[PDB]
C-alpha cells in the first residue's frame, strides 16, 4: 500500500529525529553513569529504549508505506557539560519533537492517512507523558531543590 | 589371561573405534561450521557413542590381562562435502562391521562368550544406530535432492 | 624467573596494603556512623582480599614463596573525604605497578600471571574510577549531602 | 584515569564503526520482517542488541578515558536490496569492523593500556565468533541450500 | 444517541464488507483445510474469527446510534482455485475495505462522530496491520520461495 | 587509658600477624594437596580474622588509632609438622601477652575490653588444644598416616 | 598459515593427551583405583572438550584440522609412574602453547591467542598443578598410603 510521498518524508523526518534523540540519551546516559548519578541514568537508559523503540515503530511505518528509511542521516547532538544543562537539552529537543510531531500529525490527517495518524498520535503522547514532562519536571526540581540536593537524589544510594 | 588371537582382535576393533570417533568428530565439527546444526548434533552424539564402545573396548581389553593400543589409528577417509561425509562414514562403518563380525566368530572359537557378548552388543549399535542412519541419509539425500536435504540438516536458523 | 616472582610479590605487598588500608577505613567510618560507605569500604577489602589469596595461589604454583611480611605505608585519611584521596592515590599507584608488571609478564612469556594481572588491573580501574566518582560527588554535592548519603540507613 | 590520545581517537572510530553497524542491522531486521522473514528478523534484532551494547561498553571506555565520544558522526550505510545483499553487507562490515579492532588491540598493547586492549579482545571475540561466522555461515547456506530453500527457512512458520 | 444517517449507511456498507470479508475468509479456510494446507487453513480460520468479532462491534455500534443493521445483503465473494489466487483476491478485498474505512473516517470526522471515529480507526488499524500485511507477506514469499516451497511451509507438519 | 590502647594495639597486631601466618600456611597446604588441614587453617585465619576486625573495632570505640601498618615475625615452616609447630609457638605467645593484657583491662576498670579479650583467649586457648592435639597425632599415627588424613580426598 | 600450523600442532598434542589419559584412567580403574581412576576419566574429558575447541578454532580460520596425526604415547606400569608421564607430557605441551600464544600475539590473532590462553590456564593451573600435587604427595604420603587413598572405598 503505497503512501503519500509527503507523509513518506515526513515520517523519515521523525525517523531522523528519533535517532538523534536515542542517541543523545544514549551519551547523556552513559555521562550520567561515569559521573555517577544513577537514578538519572537508569531513567535516561529506559528513555533511550523508548526512543528506539519509537524510531523501530516509525521505520517499520515507512517500509510498509513502501518508502525507504533516512537512517543515516542525523541531526546535531546537544551534548550538555553538566546536568542542568543536559537535562535542558533534552527538553529542548523534546519540544522540537513535539512541534515537528504536531506537523506531521496535520498532515497525515489532511491525506486520510490514519493508521500513521495513530502511531503518530501514540509517539505524540509517549513523548509529552514520558519525555516532556518528566524533563520540564526535573527542571522544576532542580529550581526548588536545589543544585546539590537535586544531584544527591539523583546519584542514588552511594 | 585372554588368548594371544583374541586380544589381537579386540585391540583391532579397538583401533577401529578409535579411527572412526576421530573421523565422526571431525565431520561433526566441519559440519558445525558449515552450519548444518541437526546432522552436526547427530554425529556428536555418535562420535559420543563410539567413544564409549572403545572404552568398553579398552576395559575388555585391560581385564584379559592384555594391552590395549591407543596410539595406532587407521586413517581418516575425510569428505570434502555434505554427501561424501556420509558415503565415507558408512563405507568406515561397514569395514568395522565385517571385522566385527569376524571378532565375533573368532571369540565364539576361542571360547570366549563374555567378549563375545560385548562384541555383538557392539555389532547391534554399529549395524543399528550407525550403519542404518548413514544409509538412510544416503538414501535421502538421493530422494529429498541435496538442496532439500542439506535444508533439513540444517534445521534452524 | 626470577624477576616474574619479584614484581609478583611487589604487587601482593601492594594489595595486602590495600586490604590493610581499605578494612581500616571501612571500620573508622562504621566507627563515625557512615554506614553506605563502610558497607562498600567494606566489601572493596573483602575484595582485594580475594584478589591477594588468587594472587598467592600464583606465587606459590610457580614455586616461589610469598612476601606476606612487608607492607607499605598506610594512608589513613582524618575524614571520609581524606579517605576517598588516599584510597584513589593508593590505587593509582597500584595500578601503575600493576600495568608495569602485566608488562614484565609478557615480556618473560607468563601468560597465566598475565591474565590474572590483567584481571586484578580490571579491579583496580574499576575502584579508581569509584574513587574519582565519589571525590567528584563530594564536590558537586558538597560535604553535608555526601556525607548524609554516606550514612544511608540511620 | 586520563587515557592515550591515540587510543581515544582509535576507540571513536571503533564506536562510530559500532554504531553505524546498529543502524545498518536495524534496518536490516525491519526488512526483513517487512518481507515475512521472522527467523532472520530475530536473529538480526539480537545482533541491533550486542551491538548496541558494544557502542555502550566503548562509550564507558571512552568517557572513562576522560575523552569525548563521537556518536554524531556516522559511517556510510551499505543497505542491500534483498536477502543475499544484506548478508554480503553485514559480512563486510563485520570484516572491516575486525580488521579495525585487531589495530586498535595492537594500538593499546603497544602504549601499554591493558583495559582497553581487554575490552577490545571481548568486542572482537563477540563480532568474530557471533557475528563474522554466523553471516559467513548464512552466506554459505544461501550458497548451498540454494535461495528459496534458504529463503523458506529464514520464513520459518507462515 | 441518534446518529447521522449518513453516518449509519456507511457503517451499513463497512458492514456489509466486514460480512462478505467473513463469508469468503470462511469458504477459504475450509478449501486450505481439505488442500491440506494446516498453517495456511489456521491463519485463515484466525483472520475470519478476527473479521467475526469486527462485524459484531460494528453492529453495536449501529444498534447503539438507533439505526437498523443491514446484515442481509452480501458483497459478491471471489473464490480462487489455488493458494495464489486466493492470497490475491484477499489481498484485494482488504485493500477495497481500506479504502471505505478511510473514507468512513474522513466522513465520521466531517460529522463529529468521534466514537465511531475511534472504532473505525481501530478497525483500519486491525485490517492493515494483521490482514493487509500478511497477506501482502504471503504474495512476496509466494514470489520469493516459490511455489512449491511456500506451498510446503502452508502444508506443515504431515 | 593509654596503656590499655597500647595493650590493645600490641594484641591487635598479634592478632594480625596471625591471620597471615594461617592464610600463608593454609595456602602452602593447599598448594602441597593437604585439603582438609588446607581448609582447617583456613577457617582459623578467617576466625582471626573476624577477632582482628573486632579488635579494631573496639580500639575505635576507645577513641584510639588501631595500628596495622605494624606486624610480626612470621613463621613460615617448609613442611606441615613445622607448620603446626610455628603455629602452636605464635599461639602460644599471643596467649601470654593475652592474659597479661586481661590482668591490665581488670586492673583499669575496662571490661568490655576484658570481656572481648577473654572470648579472644577462649578461642586462642581452643587453637593451643588443637595444634598440641595434631602434633600428638602426628607422633602416634605417624606422620605418613596424619599427611594421608590431610590430604582428605584426591 | 603459520598460525594455523601452530594451531594444528597443538591439536595433535591435545588429542595424545586425552588418548593417554584416558588409557590411565582406565588402567587405574583396572587396578581398583576409583578415585584416581574418576579423576583421570574427568581430565580426558576435559582434554577432548580442549581438542574440540581447537578442532573449531582451525575451522574457524578456514584450516583443515589433523585429526589423525597423533603422536607417542608414554604409557606408565605403575601410579607413580603414570602421574610422572602425565606431568612430563603436560609440561611438555605447556611449553608448546607457550610458543603458540607467542606466535599467535606476534601474528596479530588475539582470538586464537584468547583461547589459547584459556588452554593455557587450563592445563597450568588445573592438570599440570594436580600432577605436581599427586607426584608430590606420593613421596609424603608413601606409596602406600597414597595408593590407599587412590583406591577410595575397598
Ligand atoms: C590483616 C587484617 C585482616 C582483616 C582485619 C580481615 C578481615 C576479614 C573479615 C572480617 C572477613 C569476613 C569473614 C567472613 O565473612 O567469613 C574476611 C574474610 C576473608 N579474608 Fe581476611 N582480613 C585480613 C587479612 C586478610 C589477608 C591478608 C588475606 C589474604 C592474603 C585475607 C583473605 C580473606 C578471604 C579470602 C576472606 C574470605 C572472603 C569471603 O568469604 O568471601 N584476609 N577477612
Ligand atoms: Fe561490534
Ligand atoms: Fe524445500
Amino acid at each position: 500500500p503505497r503512501g503519500s510521498p509527503k507523509v513518506i518524508s515526513v515520517l523519515n523526518g521523525l525517523l531522523t529525529g528519533e535517532l538523534t534523540a536515542a542517541d543523545q540519551y544514549f551519551v547523556h546516559a552513559r555521562m550520567l553513569e561515569n559521573w555517577g548519578f544513577k537514578v538519572l541514568y537508569e531513567r535516561i537508559e529506559h528513555e533511550r529504549h523508548d526512543e528506539l523503540d519509537h524510531a523501530g515503530l516509525l521505520i517499520n511505518r515507512i517500509l510498509f508505506l513502501e518508502g525507504v528509511p533516512d537512517v543515516a542521516s542525523r541531526a546535531a547532538l546537544n551534548i550538555g557539560s553538566d546536568v542542568p544543562k543536559m537535562m535542558a537539552n533534552d527538553l529542548a529537543y523534546e519540544l522540537q519533537v513535539v512541534d515537528e510531531l504536531k506537523a506531521a500529525i496535520a498532515l497525515c490527517e489532511s491525506e486520510r492517512d490514519y493508521d500513521t495518524r495513530r502511531i503518530l498520535v501514540h509517539l505524540l503522547e509517549e513523548t509529552e507523558q514520558d519525555h516532556v514532562r518528566w524533563l520540564e519536571v526535573q527542571v522544576g526540581l532542580i529550581d526548588k531543590l536545589g543544585l546539590k540536593n537535586y544531584l544527591q537524589s539523583a546519584a542514588g544510594e552511594i | 589371561x585372554x588368548x594371544x588371537x583374541v586380544x589381537x582382535x579386540l585391540n583391532x576393533x579397538l583401533x577401529x573405534x578409535l579411527t572412526a570417533x576421530x573421523q565422526y568428530f571431525x565431520h561433526a565439527r566441519m559440519x558445525x561450521n558449515w552450519g548444518f546444526x541437526x546432522l552436526x548434533x547427530x554425529x556428536x552424539x555418535e562420535x559420543x557413542x563410539e567413544x564409549x564402545x572403545a572404552x568398553x573396548l579398552i576395559x575388555r581389553i585391560l581385564x584379559l590381562e592384555g594391552x590395549p593400543x591407543x596410539x595406532x589409528x587407521x586413517x581418516l577417509x575425510i569428505g570434502x562435502x555434505v554427501p561424501x561425509m556420509x558415503x565415507n562414514d558408512x563405507a568406515x562403518e561397514x569395514x568395522x562391521x565385517x571385522x566385527l563380525x569376524x571378532x565375533i566368530a573368532l571369540c565364539e572359537x576361542x571360547x570366549d562368550y563374555x567378549x563375545r557378548x560385548x562384541l555383538x552388543x557392539x555389532l547391534e549399535e554399529x549395524e543399528x544406530x550407525x550403519x542404518x542412519x548413514l544409509x538412510v541419509x544416503x538414501g535421502x539425500x538421493d530422494x529429498l535432492x541435496x538442496k532439500n536435504y542439506l535444508q533439513s540438516x540444517a534445521x534452524x536458523x | 624467573n626470577r624477576t616474574v616472582l619479584a614484581a609478583l610479590n611487589d604487587v601482593l605487598r601492594h594489595q595486602l596494603t590495600a586490604i590493610n588500608q581499605y578494612f581500616l577505613h571501612a571500620r573508622m567510618m562504621k566507627n563515625w556512623g557512615f554506614n553506605a560507605l563502610g558497607k562498600h569500604e567494606y566489601k572493596e577489602s573483602i575484595e582485594e582480599m580475594k584478589a591477594a589469596d588468587k594472587l598467592i595461589e600464583r606465587i606459590l604454583l610457580l614455586e616461589g614463596l610469598p612476601n606476606l611480611q612487608d607492607l607499605g605505608k598506610l594512608l589513613i585519611g582524618e575524614n571520609v573525604p581524606e579517605m576517598l584521596k588516599n584510597d584513589f592515590a593508593m590505587e593509582k599507584d597500584a595500578h601503575a605497578d600493576l600495568v608495569k608488571t602485566i608488562a614484565l609478564c609478557e615480556k618473560q612469556a607468563d601468560y597465566v600471571s598475565r591474565d590474572l594481572l590483567s584481571e586484578f588491573l580490571e579491579e583496580c580501574e574499576e575502584r579508581m574510577d569509584f574513587y574519582e566518582t565519589q571525590l567528584e560527588l563530594v564536590k558537586k554535592m558538597g560535604e553535608q549531602n555526601y556525607l548524609q548519603s554516606a550514612v544511608g540507613a540511620l
